[PDB]
């Protein structure tokens, strides 16, 4: 993973993307969603998705949320106050954490002002809680910015490592993007059986064409524009959609 | 409490690179200063620089430029490297650390660096004289040598570049009265030494006094059996 | 930046007796704050790292006797022995540390003394095995001995011999405080087989007159 | 439904020492999802409502010294303090909390020492008050005491008294560490009046030889 | 932080039923979850049940249908009914809650119940052998009891049923020596225990030492003071 103090920035784009294998997944030990409740993402469509990637400490997960203080929230990683994605979050014991301490996830703790929303900062400078110039180097009243989890394996739960992704969806003004999924059903021939092909919403009874598209025209119209034949998406073959039986 | 070793390239040729790496190796690490210091020969101390876990290096201001101390958080291990040595980098090399627990929520940053936790040193020296083995000889008890009660014998083992060598008294048995000299240096350009350990002069070939020569630098090992003269 | 200053470089200090170290500074410490000067003393015995005996300025730690005991604070400093012992003979070093350039003493040498042991003498010829080599390495050992201000003359033939010997001494032994000292004589096999006697004379406080050992080479 | 096992039932230890306890489980806790096992320590005094130590498994709160300290997870759980104190005798539970039945430990009794405190002894004759109203109680003291083996030894006349007793004894004082223990023996007025000397004999280990205190009935 | 007390009726004959109540009484409450727990005398706690603001009771299935938690929010007072008592209810019996403030939004149930307010206990017994009160003597302090600087004295108090009784010494002054032992319980079934304070043996009768006797389940109130034997 990346530290917590330059955490990653991943902007997923064009895709499917399947947020319930997330939301089922029973491995997280958190799944919190805020602009949206979690079931609804499998019907939605934004205009792009961050994820950010970071490890922390078990309980400073409550600080990953919007509207928090403490030093992850202040100067490490700071959430806007209209949230939109979800946060993630699960126990990393057994990778993080070797035999002696890892010592390889550092966290700044010496800042001068708190973070602006999904601001990053991964200067080191020395910093001057005192009252005198530092030149560049430690001493009193004046301390290096950056410290480090010595995660050990036999930690009490709540100081052993905790892996967190971010996801953000955002909506600039774009025409569209990446969205939820959609499953595709079976097709039953000859049978006034509602229908949905791809956006073609009707009600009729489907035959085997004998006419020919070309290679790139999805449904063919009437004389008085209405639609009377379809391509199956899948398949790809032509299939006359005669209106219903009535009279 | 942890312990500390190091493993250096024994010699190096002048305006080459000195390569040294110093692996952790206790129980629960509580350090957070990781510093190398120097020694030459019979002369006074000198502390090179630091290296903390939070990677903020820090360099004494008489060899930098020169200096490198990286960090390894994989393998436990910290490293040193001087490029372009001189002759005058002839030391010995320790690394120390101070274990102590680590809080600047109580404490500043200068009260962790007295240096409490010590390594065990490695020599070396810019030299470039390629290097040799010993040649050894054994120094027969004799009458010359014989006084009343006691006699003494030993093993001259001269003529090497590796300076670090090691005589011991069979296998390391003999503890009285061995002695070994400090090695000289010649106008060859190479070392000899002679270890001499006075034995009861009732005991002159009766028991064992067999001299293990080890040279590490190299890896010559031999073992010569000191008897009275013909 | 900062430097400490170890005035007192050697002490003859025996059984019993006083023992100080002055070890000055060029700036000032103690931190003007709560409390706690920043010194250290290290003891360092020959062909062992040093160790540490002194946290802050006077206190100690588990591991050293309590004999070993500081004093001092401001910018002037001595550590206090408790008239010294057995196994004290070492290099003394203070180091400081305020901010950055940690910086080390200059050395002492605690040593002690003796009375009036003379040595015993003994000349090896060269083997038989370097013979072969075509070198003749003839050592004088001089065993255990107080004043180390000792003279070792070879004579060949009775011809005293300059400029091709070395000596070495030994650090003073941690039991019965004495020295001792190794002398090689260098020849080429060809010089070697040139003389007969080979002696070595050695003059010392507690020898009344000097005790010369000789062989002749190649008398079995 | 679930309960805890608190082993080491007694505790002997003295002042700076270990102080460990034991308190397994019959499920498992931790409750799979973010954090926190569900754990707590009480410390009960005698004669009081029991106090909180720890909320979680091992974090504290404000009015516990930080000498008390939680450790453990999963369903292994230990407490640890800091080699004591004065006033640490109590009775110590384990509550856990993962349903509805919110079930307790089973005891712990964190004792310490002393040394060789004998007791002071005193016997008490019966008030005037009392013989009027038909019986007698004796009563016996012996204050302040390590070792609570003590043995106390009615006599009537040199009779042992076996059957007519009762003793009761203090929980370890917080301040010396100390026992206190009273026996009182009940006869009825008639044959309190039946016969003379009233003794009553200590045995402790603090005694080199046992203690007797006695009255004789009727002597001002 | 508030404070909670309860009231019951002291004793109990068999098979009656028992009634408690505990009072909150302090500054803003900010609790969910009041429980009473139970506690034989000398014996392990035991969680009886709890009751909440919402009127969702929940009980302990070793006491099912015997106990019924109510709640009167109008005095802020709840109360527990054990009806059927038996011999085996003999305890002190404790209120308790969690001073934490409540939302579901942000929290499981099972986190609030942990009980860190305390009530103070008030004890009881299924007994029925009617009530009493003590009869005191005063113990003198004698030279059987003196020991060099110091001697003891103290006050008798025996015969009672009422279990809780208090004896203190000068109105609650003396709190040096002063030690009320356990009570004994007779064959005749009444209580009886001797409190004692030792007093240096040169102030026998010097100053004032008298015991104050409260008997609170019956009003018995009397001061016996204690001198050296005639
Ligand atoms: C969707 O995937 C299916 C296969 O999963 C593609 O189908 C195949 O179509 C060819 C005709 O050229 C058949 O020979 C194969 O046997 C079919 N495969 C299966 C598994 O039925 C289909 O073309 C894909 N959709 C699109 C639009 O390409």
């Amino acid at each position: 993973f990346a530290s917590v103090y330059a955490w990653n920035r991943k902007r997923i784009s064009n895709c499917v993307a399947d947020y319930s294998v997330l939301y089922n997944s029973a491995s997280f030990s958190t799944f919190k969603c805020y602009g949206v409740s979690p079931t609804k993402l499998n019907d939605l469509c934004f205009t792009n998705v961050y994820a950010d990637s970071f490890v922390i400490r078990g309980d400073e997960v409550r600080q990953i949320a919007p509207g928090q203080t403490g030093k992850i929230a202040d100067y490490n990683y700071k959430l806007p106050d209209d949230f939109t994605g979800c946060v993630i979050a699960w126990n990393s014991n057994n990778l993080d954490s070797k035999v002696g301490g890892n010592y390889n996830y550092l966290y700044r703790l010496f800042r001068k002002s708190n973070l602006k929303p999904f601001e990053r900062d991964i200067s080191t400078e020395i910093y001057q809680a005192g009252s005198t110039p530092c030149n560049g180097v430690e001493g009193f009243n004046c301390y290096f910015p950056l410290q480090s989890y010595g995660f050990q394996p036999t930690n009490g739960v709540g100081y052993q490592p905790y892996r967190v992704v971010v996801l953000s969806f955002e909506l600039l003004h774009a025409p569209a993007t990446v969205c939820g999924p959609k499953k595709s059903t079976n097709l039953v021939k000859n049978k006034c059986v509602n229908f949905n092909f791809n956006g073609l919403t009707g009600t009729g009874v489907l035959t085997e064409s004998n006419k020919k598209f070309l290679p790139f025209q999805q449904f063919g119209r009437d004389i008085a524009d209405t639609t009377d034949a379809v391509r199956d998406p899948q398949t790809l073959e032509i299939l006359d959609i005669t209106p219903c039986s009535f009279g | 409490q942890v312990q500390l070793q190091e493993s250096g390239p024994g010699l190096v040729k002048p305006s080459e690179t000195l390569s040294l790496t110093c692996t952790v190796s206790g129980g629960s690490i509580s350090s957070y200063y990781w510093s190398w210091i120097r020694q030459p020969p019979g002369k006074g101390l000198e502390w090179i620089g630091y290296i903390s876990y939070s990677g903020s290096t820090n360099y004494n201001p008489s060899l930098k430029s020169r200096v490198t101390i990286s960090l390894d958080t994989s393998k436990n291990q910290f490293s040193l490297k001087l490029s372009s040595v001189t002759a005058a980098d002839t030391a010995v090399y320790y690394c120390a650390s101070n274990g102590q627990y680590y809080d600047i929520l109580t404490g500043q940053p200068p009260d962790y660096w007295y240096f409490d936790l010590w390594g065990r040193g490695t020599l070396v020296t810019v030299s470039s004289a390629s290097t040799k083995g010993p040649s050894v000889f054994p120094l027969a008890p004799s009458s010359k040598s014989t006084s009343g009660g006691t006699a003494a014998l030993g093993c001259l083992v001269k003529d090497y570049f590796p300076e670090p060598v090691t005589v011991s008294w069979n296998s390391g048995a003999l503890t009285s009265g061995v002695h070994t000299f400090p090695a000289v240096l010649q106008s060859s350009g190479l070392y000899s030494l002679s270890s001499v350990v006075t034995v009861p002069s009732s005991s002159l070939g009766t028991q064992t006094y067999i001299c293990n020569v080890n040279h590490k630098p190299s890896n010559t090992k031999v073992d010569k059996k000191v008897e009275p003269k013909s | 930046d900062i430097v400490m200053t170890q005035s007192p470089d050697s002490l003859a200090v025996s059984l019993g007796e006083r023992a100080t170290i002055n070890c000055k500074s060029s700036q000032s410490v103690l931190y003007s704050s709560n409390n706690k000067n920043y010194l250290a003393w290290y003891q360092q015995k020959p062909g062992q790292p040093p160790k540490l005996l002194i946290y802050w300025a006077s206190t100690r730690e588990s591991g050293v006797p309590d004999r070993f005991s500081g004093s001092g604070s401001g910018t002037d400093f001595t550590l206090t022995i408790s008239s010294l012992q057995a196994e004290d003979v070492a290099v003394y070093y203070c180091q400081q540390y305020y901010s950055t350039p940690l910086t080390f003493g200059g050395g002492t040498k605690v040593e002690i003394k003796r009375t009036v042991a003379a040595p015993s003498v003994f000349i090896f010829p060269p083997s038989d095995e370097q013979l072969k080599s075509g070198t003749a390495s003839v050592v004088c050992l001089l065993n255990n001995f107080y004043p180390r201000e000792a003279k070792v003359q070879w004579k060949v033939d009775n011809a005293l011999q300059s400029g091709n010997s070395q000596e070495s001494v030994t650090e003073q032994d941690s039991k019965d405080s004495t020295y001792s000292l190794s002398s090689t004589l260098t020849l080429s096999k060809a010089d070697y087989e040139k003389h007969k006697v080979y002696a070595c004379e050695v003059t010392h406080q507690g020898l009344s007159s000097p005790v010369t050992k000789s062989f002749n080479r190649g008398e079995c």
